[PDB]
This record gives C-alpha cells, structure tokens and sequence, in this order.
C-alpha cells in the first residue's frame, strides 16, 4: 500500500537485476552482464517501456525476466495506482 | 597485494595442477574472479570466470577447455584447475578482481607454469665485481650471475630493494635445461665500497632465496 | 565473440610529444571499453576505464577519447616511463574480449654503450667452470656489435648474448654476455677481451682483463 | 478471478506461440518460426514489454499477434490485478 | 535466403591434432547455427545443436564455438573415423538455409 | 530406423513419382517433416517442410518448384510428388524428423531417383577368390563382382554384415546404360575358407537380392 507495494517492487528490481547477470554470463552474445546495465534493465521491464536497451537471451534469463514483469508490472500497477491518490489528493485539497 | 598467487609451478607432461588466489582486501558478494592467460610474446587470453559466493563459473568457449574453477567462500582464495597439459600449456596465469562492472581493476602477479620433464634446480649465484685494475669513473658498475635454474623465473633484487636506481635484469638464455642470467647495478664511485652493496635472488619455483653481497677483489 | 583490433602494432615517437594508439571494433559496444597497461614483467593495470573516464592514479597525461566501433587512448605527452604494451578490452557482450595489444618506442638521440667486463668470481672457479661476462648498457639504437677475443684470437664459440627490451627510465636498451668455459680451459689462456662496434662509434669500444 | 483469467491467459500463450509458427514459417525472413523463441514471444506481446526481439511479418501472424494482445492484455490486466490483491492483503495484514 | 559460408573448401591435417571449420553468415543469427556430419554414402547425423550444445552420443572430441555471424567446430584430437563432410545450417530466419561444405582430409 | 524411405525409384522424363517416408518412434502433434535434396558431388539443398497433423506444407521459394508434400494422419507416412522431370532432378532425397526447435534431429536413409528412359537390369554377381598360385600373406584378400545393373545403387555386404573388418566398396562405373562396381573383403589366411565368406548384394530399384559364398577355385 503506502509503501509497502513501493519496496517489493525494489525486492525484485534488485535480485532481478543480479539473477540476471548470473544466468546471462556463459551465453555467447548476451549483452545483459554487468550489474548496472543490468539493473536498469529491470526498470525497462518492471515498467513496461521497451525500450530495446536489454533483453535476456538464456532461457534461464527469460525466467528471470518473466519474474521481472508480473512482480513488477504487479507492484507498479499498484505504486502508480498509489502516487495517483496522494498527489491528487493533495492537489484536489 | 590485493590478489596473491604464487610465483611458478612446474608440471610434468599430462599431469595436472591446481593454482591459487588468496585476496585481501574486500570480499564482496558480487564480486566476480577472471583468470587470463599470457604465453610469452603473446597478449592477453581470458579463460573464464567464477563468482565465488554464489558458486558458478563460465569458461572461454573458444579454447580447449582443460580447466576448471573452483573457490572457497569463507577462506578468500579461489582456485583453478588444469588437468593434462602439453607444452603448449606454459604461460603466465593471472587472477583478475572484476568488481561487476565490466573492467579488471585488480591484478595478481601472475604464476609462471613450466611443463616440462625435467627436475627442478636451485641456482648458483655468484658475485661480480670489477676487475683490481679498471680505472673507476664518476659511476662504477657491478652485477651478479645467477647460472644453471630451473625452471624459470627468479626475482632479482639489490640490497633488498633499497637501491633500485641503474638496474638491468637482463633475459635468461637456456641451455641444456638449465638458465642462466645476469643482473647490472650503477652507483657513484664515491659511495662504494664505503657503502655495502648486495643482490638478493629469489627463486620461487625452488622455494630458495639467496643472498651475495658484491665485495671488491679481496 | 567480439574482434578487438589495435592497429598499429608498434608506435615510435620522440619524447615529450602526443600519441594515439587506436582500437577498432567488430561491432558497435558503444563505450564499454577499457585501457590497460602492461610494462616488462610487470602484471596488467588498468589506465581508462568505460572508453573516457580516468581511474584514480593514473598520470594526467593519459586520456580517454572514442566511442562506437572507434576508440582512441592518448598520452597528451610522452616520457621515458611509459614504455609498455598497451591493451583494451570489451565488456559489452559475453565473453569479454582483449586487443592484440600495442608497444611504445622512443626514438631518442643516439647514445654510446658504457663497456663493462668481469672475471669469474671466485667462488665460480671453485665448482669447475669460468665464465666472463660483459655489460653494454645504455646505447641506443639497439643495434650493436659484440666482440670476444681471447689473447688477441676471435672466439666465436660459448657465447651467450643477452639484449634488453628498451628500458624505461631513459629509453635506451643493454646486452649481457655470458662466455661458457671450463675451469681447466680457463687456465691455459692470458687475456679475454671485449669489442662492440656501436653506430655512435666507428673506432669500437674495447675492454679486457689479465688473470695474470 | 482466483487463478481462472490466470489460465486462460496460458492458453492463449501456448496456442498463441503455436499459431504463429504456422502463420510465419513460409514468408522469406520470419523469425518466428521455432516453437521455443515464438513462446516467449507471447510472453513479450500478452505483458506489453515490446523489447524489440521477435514479432510478425505475415499477416496472419499479426491476427494471432493481435489475439494474443487482446485476450492476453485482458487476462493480465486480471492476473495482475489478482496478484496485486493477495499479496497485498497478506502484507497489509 | 540466409547464406552461410563455410571457409575453406577442404581441411588437411595429421592425426591427433587439432581442427577447425568455420562457418560464416551473411547477417546476425546469434547461436541458431547447427553442424552436421555426413560420411561417404551415408545420411547426414547431427553433431552440434545451438552453435554450442552438444548431442548425447556424440564424440567429446567435437566443441561447438561461437555466436553472431562467426561460427567454429572444432575436434580436440583427430582420428581416421572423423574422415567426411560436414555442413552447418542456420534456422534463425526463414527459410532454413545450409552450408557449402567442408570435407577434412588427413 | 526411426525414419524410413524406400531405396531407389527409376522415372521415365516427363512422368511423375511419388517418394514415401514412414517415420516409427513417436509421432508429435507439433512433428515438422523436411525433405532435402543432394545432386551427386553437391552440397545439400533443403525443398520444403510439411507439418502432418496439421496439415500445411511450405516449399523453397528459389527453386522450379515441381513438387509438392502430402500425409497421412493416422498412418505415419508423409509423401512429396514430383511432377514431370528432367535429368537435373536425378539425386538422393532424404526426410528429416524437426522436432520444432530447429535442427534435423533424426534423418532417412535417402532415396535415389534416377530419371531415364532406360530398361531397369537386375545385377549379375560374380565372385573374386583368389589364383590357384597365390603366395598367401597373413591377410587374404578377396572380393565379388557386381556387373550390369540399372539404376543405381546396390548395397554390397559380407557374410550379411557380420564381418565388415576390411571391406572397400568401390564406386561403380557406366557404360552403355548398365553400371559395374566391386567389393574387397580381407580376413586371416588361418581362418579362410575353414570360415566361409559370402557377399551379399541388394539391389533395391530391382528388388533382387543375391547371395555368392567366395569359395576356393575347386
């Protein structure tokens, strides 16, 4: 709710970022395998940008990023469902 | 020293071998150990990888694969082993502290591996001071020999250390499956002998150290 | 697996001026590339790191340039101490990658070689052989002529050469001669002596010593 | 509802990944044309990540694609209003 | 129509050493690449799937190498039964698209 | 034998043919079946897929396209009809089993068309024992003849396969519409004729198989 959807979604913004280079790393080609990179790959994921930055090619990678979107997708369909109320409340007072 | 591993190894032909890297420092989880590879002459050929706390590791699919990586996660050292070398399997071995951010910041000092049927030899290192009639200018130079080793390398130093200004190590020559090298030092003429001058050679590959100081012809 | 291609393969130029090693890249990596520099013996150490920025330690001299397919290490200067081999490396896609590597010459004004030779210590003759050494040191170019005699006689025979990479605290090179005998065969001659004819010098610079 | 739009939602990612294999395999430059890569395409359209990686160029493949949209969007602007319900109601009590 | 082109046309070499094919394409495949080896009057027999991956009840002496547009079997040793040709094929886009073939001598 | 094709088919120019393909093992809903094509000396070139169970076939959009794929549902054989042909269609035809994923896991044993106007000549098997004065090695070496026959090919076994230690198979040659190839087996001069050794000849585009024991000249 206030928060709380708020740090499950960083939960997965992080383990999804390192998951990531873990089953990433040892495919010839991937460009998801440094932490940063990789992090900000789970923003372009949770949010539903699509950016074409970063995309998993392993299947475990696939996984991982699969994860990413439905815990992600979840939690800002509920953080975003929770800065509308609170902003607009405040500027509705 | 960050990353420590050791100085040579010697292998028979088809034998294996297991090399170390013991790093202090920070031991983070996240952090990542490369091995690269230097045949002499060559560049640089990365191995793989091997993450320690988490436990995996990925190697170069390019090459015959030999090795394999391994780690201890509460003694921070990491390991890797080759298993039945030729030959063509000689080279330097470095370990890399990659932080997992894609660049080697930290290197070992690299293990030389010589594979090889032969038998290990200490050195002989004798002193070399100028003849009892060189006329002596501003600067005086004095080495000494390190003959008859192996395998390669050793570490030559001049009093310890203290005096590194006007020093050359030159390359061992092979001969019989044995090296041999010299080392050049240069100090002021008014100094010496009135200061004491002495080369330290460390062999790793032997596990000796030994010690000439460079008197005049007595 | 990705093509990292320094091209030249070596570099001259004379102290105090700019350089420029290039690496070029089989495929666009953007600025995932980094600088690392090797010298004689010495362990790799990295100089640039993400194809720009400076790593914390490294002389000024050094900056980062380039990015795409085309990157560019410089030296907005040069002096002795960075003669070395020069390396980059991707990290933008599996598996990391090195160059082929790049070295640094100086040309330098010429320079005359300073002669030293050395009787057997000692201690060597004591085991049962004698061999006589000789240091050219600090010449440059590289080329030069090494001589032995025995009693005024050319021995060509027992001789063991040695030449330096092109040292980093001048940019001059140095040359080791080892003279394998016998003790019993180094007994029954006089004199042992020492020429390089160097290009600084038409008349060859000599030195020799008499056991008796 | 429960796990009910969750199902359906598989359906339509398998049979979604299956037609569209039927659908490309004959058109000169498809990509999406083995049954692995068209799965996790299904995956990239149903969540609207549009990373960039596969996507249809007949125009059957574009009907399937749409479907996949349509009934997949639907399912998981369910799914994940179902997930975003259960897990907060577990953390909020 | 991919074009996969394999460079050289005949492989000599003597026993027990070292051998490598390679494979090029004339764009991007990533790993879709898959080798075949096929003997004198005999079908063709999968030997590397994936430009990597390996085939149960195939000889460890075959590794699969590479990704992108560059691609590599190899044969960490040699012996006479490897003598035949050996083709790859990409499966990336369609259609699927073969090799010209490389014949290995000793 | 997972994949199954019949041997050899003999077209006049012009007429049609029908290729068979009955594939044992499972038989996948998603199963893909291809069929490929190698001109002889050439490399292989792919003609086109069909799906079974479903129904749908796509074929090479570059060449003549003469053919076209069928199958039979509940029988677990596919069929490619190829319609009025010339002599650039004789070559080898195999099917391959794709699972989906991409590659040809599993392939047939080939089928060998041969598009003439000629008669089809079953073969006529001749056996090869050595002179009547031959100085015996520790080896012996002895084969049989196959002359005459037409199309190609003939499969040429020893002793129905059992002993297949030494064997050369040489390629057959033409002449006025009719082939001729030979085979060579070798086996220790202890144990021949005390073992006795036949060869084996199929010839498939007849349906002829024959037997020829290689006995001493009596």
């Amino acid at each position: 709710a206030a928060g709380a959807a708020t740090v499950l979604l960083v939960i997965v913004l992080l383990a999804g970022s390192y998951l990531a280079v873990l089953a990433e790393r040892g495919a010839p080609g991937a460009q998801l395998i440094t932490y940063p990179r990789a992090l900000w790959w789970s923003v372009e994921t949770a949010t539903t940008v699509g950016y074409g930055d970063l995309y998993p090619v392993t299947l475990w990678g696939r996984l991982v990023a699969v994860v990413v979107m439905v815990a992600g997708i979840t939690s800002f369909g509920l953080v975003t469902a929770a800065l509308a109320t609170w902003f607009v409340g405040r500027e509705q007072e | 020293v960050q990353l420590q591993q050791p100085g040579a190894e010697l292998v028979k032909p088809g034998a294996s071998v297991k090399l170390s890297c013991k790093a202090s420092g920070y031991t983070f989880t996240s952090d990542w150990i490369h091995w690269v590879k230097q045949r002499p002459g060559h560049g640089l050929e990365w191995i793989g990888e091997i993450i320690p706390s988490y436990g995996r590791a990925n190697y170069n699919e390019k090459i015959q694969k030999k090795a394999t990586l391994t780690a201890d996660k509460s003694s921070s050292t990491a390991f890797m082993q080759l298993s039945s070398l030729t030959s063509e399997d000689s080279a330097v071995y470095y370990c890399a502290r990659e932080r997992g951010d894609g660049y080697f910041a930290v290197w070992g000092a690299g293990t030389t591996v010589t594979v090889s049927s032969a038998k290990t030899t200490p050195p002989s290192v004798y002193p070399l001071a100028p003849g009892s009639a060189a006329q002596t200018n501003s600067m005086v130079t004095l080495g000494c020999l390190v003959k008859g080793y192996f395998p390669e390398p050793v570490t030559v130093t001049w009093n310890s250390g203290s005096l590194s200004s006007g020093v050359h190590t030159f390359p061992a020559v092979l001969q019989s499956d044995l090296y041999t090298l010299s080392s050049s030092v240069t100090v002021p003429s008014s100094s010496w002998p009135s200061e004491t001058v002495t080369c330290n050679v460390a062999h790793p590959a032997s596990s000796t150290k030994v010690d000439k100081k460079i008197v005049p012809r007595d | 697996d990705i093509l990292l291609t320094q091209s030249p393969a070596i570099l001259s130029v004379s102290p105090g001026e700019r350089v420029s090693f290039s690496c070029r890249a089989s495929q666009s990596i953007g600025t995932d590339i980094h600088w690392y520099q090797q010298r004689t013996n010495g362990s790799p150490r990295l100089l640039i790191k993400y194809a720009s920025e400076s790593i914390s330690g490294i002389p000024s001299r050094f900056s980062g340039s380039g990015s795409g397919t085309d990157f560019t290490l410089s030296i907005n200067s040069v002096e002795s101490e960075d003669i070395a081999n020069y390396y980059c490396q991707q990290s933008n896609r599996w598996p990391f990658t090195f160059g082929s590597g790049t070295k640094l010459e100086i040309k330098r004004a010429d320079a005359a070689p300073t002669v030293s030779i050395f009787p057997p210590s000692s201690e060597q003759l004591t085991s049962g052989g004698a061999s006589v050494v000789c240091f050219l040191n600090n010449f440059y170019p590289k080329d030069i002529n090494v001589k032995w005699k025995i009693d005024g006689s050319e021995r060509q025979n027992g001789v063991l050469n040695s030449w330096t990479d092109q040292d980093s605290k001048d940019s001059t090179y140095s040359m080791s001669s080892t003279l394998t005998l016998t003790k019993d065969e180094y007994e029954r001659h006089n004199s042992y002596t020492c020429e390089a004819t160097h290009k600084t010098s038409t008349s060859p610079i000599v030195k020799s010593f008499n056991r008796n």
